[PDB]
């Protein structure tokens, strides 16, 4: 039946692959040894005798964070073939993952690939989990990428990119790399759902009460949002939405595709038990400003389009009375091209919760995608950024070491100052 | 040669590592995750 | 060509700690 | 695999890394006799970045203890952790370097490099791969900046695409041992400059006082000074030899910190430091700590920040501790300490996360930053070369074994030029 | 007692009962990271790999008796 | 199974409840030392935070068992006046089985019990039926904080059933 | 929360503080070592105000203690309750101010106030927002008078808008120590008037008064002389700390008290004040206990306030009692002393009701009140500062050390322009 192979580069992605898979193994239950103490046909692969295997291949061009998983508690689940793990870092350079140490490791990851894409009949997307912040995780993320245009062109490819957050930026090269990136992100890509770490930071604050969380906290809650996306493809329940159908109602244009996120029942138990969880409540709380997981202030451009997963026990009617709610507030602006600008989807299973973490037990949540032109800031402040150390050309000797024929700087340049010049272009 | 091991100590240098150690509960360690 | 114990993450190690252990 | 092949350069950097090996053997868990205990094998598990297998079960450093004078190297054996190196990686020079640029550089140099590049030689090319190699040694002494720096000139031709990293101390200001002091320094720094990746600097004197007044410490030998240099030394590779939440390499370290191929002398400090009654009195949490390291008051390198700008900063934390006050933090001290930080760049400094701290603590830090400040030792060891310069003095010692004129005009044009771009970059 | 009430400040009080260092009490009891702190419940860590009982060419467990 | 035998849970004034005496009940064991500055700032607030808890409301929501990490009898009575919840008496070596099996020990660990993770002193730990753990609430761990961790109860989800 | 950052100037200053920080530190429940005692929820509900958790369990008062002697505070580190502060806290002097303004502020005050303002800014943004800083010191003596004031011009510029309040004792007339005192005087009140958003003054002659006609105690040694002070010290801080009824900020006293920004001069009382004798004659209830509020001799400065006019005033009432017996009694005061009072402020007074006590106390009010009698003091200090200036005498100890004349006589014209500004609103 139906799977999406998960391919996760960078550190970044390996860790929300340790948080991500780690949820999947407690919604259809299944044990670190594989086994079960057809729904487990999206993200896993039955073989033998009860030993379900995921669907994923971790890469890392420094055996650290992969190693790392392998002496962990899942040796046994994440069977380590897959586990693809070279030596020397890219080192927060996308000259030096894009180029000369990278090429070693594509071949070996296509390969891979190509066993998980040909091994289960009708493959229905690729979940790439990258970062945009660095080195292994835009870098062998472009190459491996572009490879997969030519390998598998009609093919869904939703990205999951941790692109750097404004005053928040833990490697100075960030503003770089990032535009350098917008290569890969802006034709080779389906959906393009954005995420950054200050938003994240604030949405555990003062939602989830913990004023010290950690990147365990930060991709718990990444696993709870991909795990409402990919809910109605591996359950069942009334008005699905499929991978197929996703990119369908939130992309109006080929170029611009890249949407944002919200969660909504984001409670630690003490608070949870004292707020009644409405549909009309929840949804509000998912179009708040303040609850979008990007810097992304949703009021200086309009909306186009939206994606409103909700899950759970929720009736589909009262559903169309609090998007009925949100289309009446003004707070909430819609553009003119789109009478109707809600596709939502229904599942029935409840959101999970996982034993030790920071939320609750809801049978529900909304997921909400949104495309909208207010996406275009978040490009258009790298823009400011990365002038600011190409007018005199520092940290760019390592660039031009390792490849990068200096006018590749200039063509980033224009591809991401043509991006954000085609959203205003659109919204009018 | 001067051979008081209080001067030996200070020579090698025992004593910066003393004051760089930390006098209570330092190692903390709980797995939060519930099965 | 350097080889080390079967408890170090070096060239093959996790078809080195089932047959012989080290 | 990823290993780093070490260097003791110099009797100086014999006995900061004689304390070194001490730092990373207990904190790798290492008997002197090579064997192993410490009940986490994490710490074998990666044990190969600075041990190598004695094929009896046994572990021995790579690094190559070398020197001009054998009298040190009787004392490095004698002491403890004195065992574990192999007698085969030990040097010897017999006749000495007499304090002397030209004695070491060009004329026993030439009988003791050829051997020590055979050692270094069978040690880098037994792994498929390497990052680099870290010396320890000074700028002030014969033996220990001249045929210590002819060794990075040949290992850099042999080795283009690998990193260097240079622990090295300088001339101090107040104090001057050893009379013939800056035309030891500037005549290494001519080839340090270029022949180096990463050079990161050391004043005793700044050790000095850091035991003095941070530290509260009455009679400062010299064997304190090289335990708080060690923890520096250990903090900067320990994201190699441990997993990471934001793992670190040298080059991840190099990437983010030179802007400039010219400049990259950088700044070293560590944190906490109290005495035995302020221990009690101190909280322990990264924004407590993060005022202590961005001090003056604490800083290795006595060249004062705050007539200068950072152009770049990093601080490798280690320890489990939560990442989020860290680098909110990060932004913090950023926006307090707007003008002391360079203005083109916005969010100049890493922030980095390792798991396991060194022993004996919850956390620390090491600090390493590329501060325009560290011009004034270089205008320092500049003005006062060319007082000796100038009056053709203390050099018919030189002269006899191979130098010119040329060289000594070119020296100082390298600091004319570095100082220069230094202050042009404010 | 054994000296923790005035804060204690060394940490050689866990190392008499190492004193031949090989004991197999200081062998190997305990691993400190993240991931163990964040995902990791009671045993699912240190347990062996299963492969045949009839050698390499065994790929699983199977026999005459099947 | 049974985790506490017919006389070793004595409440205030000295009277043994048995087992039978605690379902229905939220229950955490609090690992706690006289002696210690931790434990004495955290104390007042785990008794504000118990009263609320078990006076407003209709039934005995949750319930506290004390284990001492001190040194004497002397220091047990003394730190036992003033706590009104459930304790074991420390020479009961049914304290040292829990302290091996929920680790909250206090830096003499070599010397007899030889393994890793510590998770040291104060603890407070909800249990359950079969005496396994629940939820940590954070005072001293990889979140660290103190006196207010206590709000992080759960006493609807976990009971013992 | 709102943290007070406190401030020891002067050898006076630091015995003041040690007693502040000892009925403090009982109120809370703090041993001597540092720890916790009492089981009771209110005292740590609200302790980081003054405190800080030092990650051992314990708390270390927020307080910098401060001198040019190092012979003052090496005897209250051995004292009891004196080694519950910070150790580096302490930044010594060496040379120390001979009872001269001149040193403190400007010759050896410079060099270390520059460590001063180091450990405070390290002590204020330490946790997430700062309420304010309080300093006691003299204006009598050389340190607290020289480069206590210099620390009160200096840390109002970093810190504009905070609020800032000084307890700071003057020279009696009767009684003068320190000889050259109008001098310490007057040049420090006309740059703390400017500098300070409200003071309170002691004199050290109402609180012998106190003593002796009051308590009727024998023997009153400065260790007592501390205590009566330090009551008032922590009743002003008593709705920060402890809930109440009624609440009052240092903010909430320093608008309803200061009706015109340069007059912020208070006088402090303390009640109940009984004798060993007459504690258990004496009654305890509210109307008796605002009589003893307003009274010359339970005064701490010597200003009768019935030479002039009460212009505001304000009570901090402590423990369980009626709002109405409060409130009455604040209302027949005004009425029945209506020439005692200024006539053009409706409700000349405040009040507000803390349920904490102190201890074993019932109920106690500190009393806070800008009465323009005060200004008996002032022209005191101005024909003692004007009989030694026009004889020039003892000025050479002064304009020998870097000031011109003209300092002094701006002095002059400022404190008697506060003269003039109090005698218009008679
Ligand atoms: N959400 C989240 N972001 C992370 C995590 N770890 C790292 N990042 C982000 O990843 C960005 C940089 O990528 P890294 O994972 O650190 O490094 P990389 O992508 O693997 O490439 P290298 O630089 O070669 O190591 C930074 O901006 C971090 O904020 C994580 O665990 N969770
Ligand atoms: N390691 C070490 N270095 C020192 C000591 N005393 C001085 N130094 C520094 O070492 C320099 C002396 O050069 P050195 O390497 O010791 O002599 P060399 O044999 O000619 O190389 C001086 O500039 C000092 O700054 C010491 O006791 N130990
Ligand atoms: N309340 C109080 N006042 C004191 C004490 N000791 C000295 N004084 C006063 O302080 C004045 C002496 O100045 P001093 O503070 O010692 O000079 P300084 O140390 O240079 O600031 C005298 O007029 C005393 O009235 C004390 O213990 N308590
Ligand atoms: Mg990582």
């Amino acid at each position: 039946m139906r799977e999406v192979i998960s391919i996760h580069v960078g550190q970044a992605g390996i860790q929300i692959g340790n948080a991500c898979w780690e949820l999947f193994c407690l919604e259809h239950g299944i044990q670190p040894d594989g086994q079960m103490p057809d729904a487990f046909n999206t993200f896993f692969s039955e073989t033998g005798a009860g030993k379900h295997v995921p669907r994923c291949v971790f890469l890392d061009l420094e055996p650290t964070v992969v190693d790392e998983v392998r002496t962990g508690t899942y040796r046994h689940l994440f069977h380590p073939e897959q586990l693809i793990s070279g030596k020397e870092d890219a080192a927060n350079n996308f000259a030096r993952g894009h180029y000369t140490i990278g090429k070693e490791i594509v071949d070996l990851s296509l390969d891979r690939i190509r066993k998980l894409a040909d091994n289960c009949t009708g493959l229905q997307g690729f979940l790439m989990f990258n970062a945009v912040g660095g080195g292994t995780g835009s870098g062998l993320g472009c190459l491996l990428l572009e490879r997969l245009s030519v390998d598998y062109g009609k093919k869904s490819k939703l990205n999951f990119c941790s692109w750097p957050s404004p005053q928040v930026s833990t490697a100075v090269v960030e503003p770089y790399n990032s535009v350098l990136s917008t290569h890969s992100l802006l034709e080779h890509t389906d959906v393009a759902v954005m995420l950054d770490n200050e938003a994240i930071y604030d949405i555990c604050r003062r939602n989830l009460d913990i004023e010290r969380p950690t990147y365990t906290n930060l991709n718990r809650l990444i696993a709870q949002v991909i795990s409402s996306l990919t809910a109605s493809l591996r359950f069942d329940g009334a008005l699905n939405v499929d991978v197929t159908e996703f990119q369908t109602n939130l992309v109006p244009y080929p170029r611009i595709h890249f949407m944002l996120s919200s969660y909504a029942p984001i409670i630690s138990a003490e608070k949870a038990y004292h707020e009644q969880l409405s549909v009309a409540e929840i949804t509000n709380s998912a179009f708040e400003p303040a609850s979008m997981m990007a810097k992304c202030d949703p009021r200086h451009g309009k909306y186009m389009a939206c994606c409103l997963m909700y899950r759970g026990d929720v009736v589909p009617k009262d559903v169309n009375a609090a998007v009925a709610t949100i289309k009446t507030k003004r707070t909430i602006q819609f553009v003119d091209w789109c009478p109707t600008g809600f596709k939502c989807g229904i599942n029935y299973q409840p959101p999970t919760v996982v034993p030790g973490g920071d939320l609750a037990k809801v049978m529900r949540a909304v997921c909400m995608i949104s495309n909208s032109t207010a996406i275009a800031e978040v490009f258009s402040r790298m823009d400011h950024k990365f002038d600011l150390m190409y007018a005199k050309r520092a940290f760019v000797h390592w660039y031009v070491g390792e490849g990068m024929e200096e006018g590749e700087f200039s063509e980033a340049r224009e591809d991401l100052a043509a991006l954000e010049k085609d959203y205003e272009e659109v919204g009018i | 040669f001067a051979q008081d091991a209080t001067r030996q100590r200070a020579l090698q240098g025992h004593r910066t590592a003393d004051l760089l150690k930390t006098p209570f509960d330092y190692d903390l360690f709980h797995r939060t995750r519930l099965p | 060509m350097a080889i080390h114990v079967s408890r170090t993450h070096r060239e093959d190690y996790i078809r080195s700690l089932t047959p012989r252990p080290a | 695999m990823r290993e780093i092949v070490h260097v003791q350069g110099g009797q100086c950097g014999n006995q900061i890394g004689a304390k070194f090996w001490e730092v990373i053997s207990d904190e790798h868990g290492i008997d002197p006799t090579g064997t192993y205990c410490g009940d986490s094998d994490l710490q074998l598990e990666r044990i190969n970045v600075f041990y190598n297998e004695a094929t009896g079960g046994r572990f021995v450093p790579r690094a190559i203890l070398m020197d001009l004078e054998p009298g040190t190297m009787d004392s490095v054996r004698a002491g403890p952790f004195g065992q574990l190196f192999r007698p085969d990686n030990f040097v010897f020079g017999q006749t000495g370097a007499g304090n002397n640029w030209a004695k070491g550089h060009y004329t026993e140099g030439a009988e003791l490099i050829d051997s020590v590049l055979d050692v270094v030689r069978k040690e880098a090319e037994g792994c498929d791969c390497l990052q680099g190699f870290q010396i320890t040694h000074s700028l002030g002494g014969g033996t220990g900046s001249g045929m210590g720096t002819l060794l990075i000139s040949k290992v850099r031709e042999e080795y283009p695409d690998r990193i260097m990293e240079t622990f090295s101390v300088f001339p101090s200001p107040k104090v001057s041992d050893t009379v013939v002091e800056p035309y030891n320094a500037t005549l290494s720094v001519h080839q340090l400059v270029e022949n180096a990746d990463e050079v990161q600097v050391i004043d005793n004197e700044a050790l000095y006082d850091i035991c003095f007044r941070t530290l509260k410490l009455t009679t400062p030998t010299y064997g304190d000074l090289n335990h708080l240099v060690s923890a520096a030394m250990s903090g900067v590779t320990c994201c190699l030899r441990f997993p990471g939440q934001l793992n670190s390499d040298l080059r991840k370290l190099a990437v983010n910190l030179i802007p400039f191929p010219r400049l990259h002398f950088f700044l070293i400090g560590f944190a906490p430091l109290t005495s035995r009654g302020s221990q009690q009195y101190r909280a322990l949490s990264v924004p407590e700590l993060t005022q202590q390291m961005f001090d003056a008051k604490n800083m290795m390198c006595a060249s004062d920040p705050r007539h200068g700008r950072y152009l770049t900063a990093s601080a490798m934390f280690r320890g489990r501790m939560s990442t989020k006050e860290v680098d909110e933090q990060m932004l913090n001290v950023q926006n307090k300490n707007s003008s002391y930080f360079v203005e083109w760049i916005p969010n100049n400094m890493k922030s980095s996360v390792c798991d396991i701290p060194p022993k004996g603590l919850k956390m620390s830090v090491t600090f390493v930053g590329n501060s325009t400040a560290i011009q004034e030792m270089f205008k320092r060891v500049s003005d006062q070369f060319t007082a000796m310069f100038r009056r053709k003095a203390f050099l018919h010692w030189y002269t006899g074994e191979g130098m010119d004129e040329m060289e000594f005009t070119e020296a100082e044009s390298n600091m004319n030029d570095l100082v220069s771009e230094y202050q042009q970059y404010q | 007692n054994d000296r923790l009430d005035a804060h204690n400040d060394q940490k050689l009080t866990s190392w008499r009962i190492p004193h031949p260092l090989y004991t197999e009490l200081p062998q190997g009891s305990k691993y400190e990271t993240h991931y163990r702190q964040s995902y990791d419940y009671e045993d699912w860590a240190r347990r062996p790999v299963r492969l045949s009982k009839y050698g390499l060419l065994g790929h699983d467990d199977s026999g005459a008796e099947s | 199974l049974i985790l506490f035998p017919e006389g070793s849970l004595k409440n205030s004034n000295n009277t043994v409840i048995p087992q039978s005496h605690l379902k229905g009940k939220s229950v955490a064991l609090y690992f706690a030392d006289g002696a210690d500055p931790k434990c004495a700032s955290l104390l007042p607030f785990l008794l504000n935070y118990y009263r609320t808890m078990n006076e407003g409301g209709a039934n005995q929501k949750i319930e506290i068992i004390f284990v001492s990490l001190d040194r004497d009898r002397e220091a047990f009575e003394s730190h036992r006046a003033h706590m009104p919840w459930l304790s074991i008496d420390l020479e009961n070596p049914l304290t040292e089985i829990l302290k091996r099996h929920f680790r909250v020990m206090k830096e003499y660990e070599v010397p007899t019990y030889g393994y890793g993770s510590r998770t040291g002193v104060p603890s407070v730990i909800v249990i359950g039926s079969d005496g396994r753990e629940a939820q940590f609430l954070p005072i001293c761990s990889g979140l660290e904080e103190g006196d207010r961790a206590l709000l992080r109860w759960d006493w609807r989800n976990t009971k013992f059933a």
